[PDB]
């Protein structure tokens, strides 16, 4: 399963993901693919801000799903 | 009917400037007392209470409309026809005392906030702002008055703008100024940043016309670099799914390659996010929506792209630049912000 996290500057990491896989890993994948820090990473899908403990089957999160990476500071 | 301008600039007018002083000294410099994201940041060593809402989004809004009026006099001269209030006048009528007034309330536009907490406690802030440009005025009218605001009357103009009772965001010159300059700034957090900005684009444009409009979203970028603002990219080939800014909805591509449209062709019907649909239907992407004529009639976005971040530097790196003590003396100290800003301006 692939989904797309895109950045205000237009960025779009294509991540290969699965259901089980909690937020963490996503951002933890994030950090492999593009270096930043899951500290400064805030991951938004449906308007909705995902939490760290959480999986992405929980926020019905499917293949080809956009999610949104907003900047935490 | 365009006046003539006296050499008046956000950058050298001292009058604006020292209501922005005011305004961080007494409001904007201060913790929020609220509880929605009220917890300031450390920037470099610095604190900073207020990073959404603070001084520097205040001073870029005063930004805003400078360039939005220059844009509009220019427009105006060229012999372009822009939007007409209920009085005859048009943006590019605005004199530079008028300019001198607005920027003024824009400066306490957002002093009456207690957090970011939205839309609850919209009134309560807005009435506070409302208070705290009154107080300004009160404790300077032997410099205020008549010279800059003529008399009580036109201080209680300004002062129901900021309030902003029946949220009549057209109503006038100042109304337009201060609710688009509050409205755009938000280009710098907003995704998808094509639907954001095409939406923001179709707000401002009768006013001004296409030009300047191009014009005052080009130079809105220089102005968040130079503030350590985040740059939003535009991709017209973004792939996501449209975004209806007006009520955060969606367009449907019909089982048929179709957009689904009301009876008529007809207006593309709105579709709440929650709504599920028939098998066989999906959003609109941002680029399906670009390149539909009705679109591309009032907006030049198809075929536009623009690198977001800085170029050169990997995203992480950006990040760097944007948590910097710079972004913190932008939202702490007015002289260098508004130095920031006017070298932005120059830089055209
Ligand atoms: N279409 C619009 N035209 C003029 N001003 C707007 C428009 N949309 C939003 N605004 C302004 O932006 C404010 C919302 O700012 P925010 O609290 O960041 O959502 C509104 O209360 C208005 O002052």
């Amino acid at each position: 399963m692939q989904i797309f996290v895109k950045t205000l500057t237009g960025k779009t990491i294509t991540l290969e993901v699965e259901p089980s896989d909690t937020i963490e890993n996503v951002k933890a994948k994030i950090q492999d693919k593009e270096g930043i820090p899951p500290d400064q990473q805030r991951l938004i899908f449906a308007g909705k801000q995902l939490e760290d403990g959480r999986t992405l089957s929980d926020y019905n999160i499917q293949k080809e799903s956009t999610l949104h990476l907003v900047l935490r500071l | 009917s365009v006046p003539t301008w006296n050499g008046f600039s956000l950058y050298t007018d001292e009058t604006v400037r020292n209501a922005a002083r005011y305004a961080y000294d007494n409001y904007l410099g201060k913790p929020y007392t609220g509880t929605v994201e009220a917890t300031p940041v450390n920037f470099g060593g610095q604190m900073v209470y207020r990073q959404h809402h603070g001084l520097a989004h205040t001073l870029r809004t005063m930004a805003y409309a400078e360039i939005i009026v220059e844009e509009a006099r220019k427009a105006k001269l060229r012999g372009e026809s822009l939007k007409t209030f209920a009085d005859g006048r048009t943006l590019a009528d605005v004199t530079p005392e008028e300019l001198r007034k607005i920027m003024i309330a824009q400066a306490f536009f957002v002093t009456g906030r207690d957090d970011e907490e939205s839309s609850k406690n919209y009134e309560k802030y807005h009435e506070q702002s409302r208070d705290a440009f009154l107080k300004y005025v009160e404790e300077n009218k032997s410099t205020l008055i008549p010279d800059v605001f003529k008399d009580e009357k036109d201080v209680k103009f300004y002062a129901d703008v900021i309030e902003d009772k029946d949220h009549k965001w057209a109503d006038s010159p100042a109304h337009v100024l201060v609710n688009q300059g509050h409205m755009v700034d938000l280009v710098r957090v907003k995704q998808p940043p094509e639907s954001y900005l095409e939406y923001y684009f179709s707000q401002l444009q009768p006013w001004i016309g296409s030009t300047a409009t191009e014009a005052v979203f080009a130079t809105q970028r220089q102005f968040f670099h130079a503030t350590y603002e985040a740059v939003a990219g535009f991709d017209s080939e973004n792939k996501e799914p449209h975004l209806v800014v007006d009520g955060l909805g969606r367009y449907v591509i019909g089982q048929d390659g179709n957009p689904i449209r009301e009876e008529s062709s007809g207006e593309l019907k709105f579709f709440s996010q929650k709504k599920k649909l028939e098998e066989n239907q999906r959003y609109m992407r941002v680029d399906e929506y670009l390149k539909l004529d009705e679109v591309q009639k009032r907006f030049p976005g198809a075929g536009k792209k623009l690198d977001g971040g800085l170029p050169g530097l990997k995203e992480y790196q950006y990040l760097q630049r944007l948590n910097s003590i710079n972004r913190a003396r932008c939202e702490n100290d007015v002289d260098f912000c508004l130095g920031q800003l006017q070298t932005a301006h120059h830089q055209t």
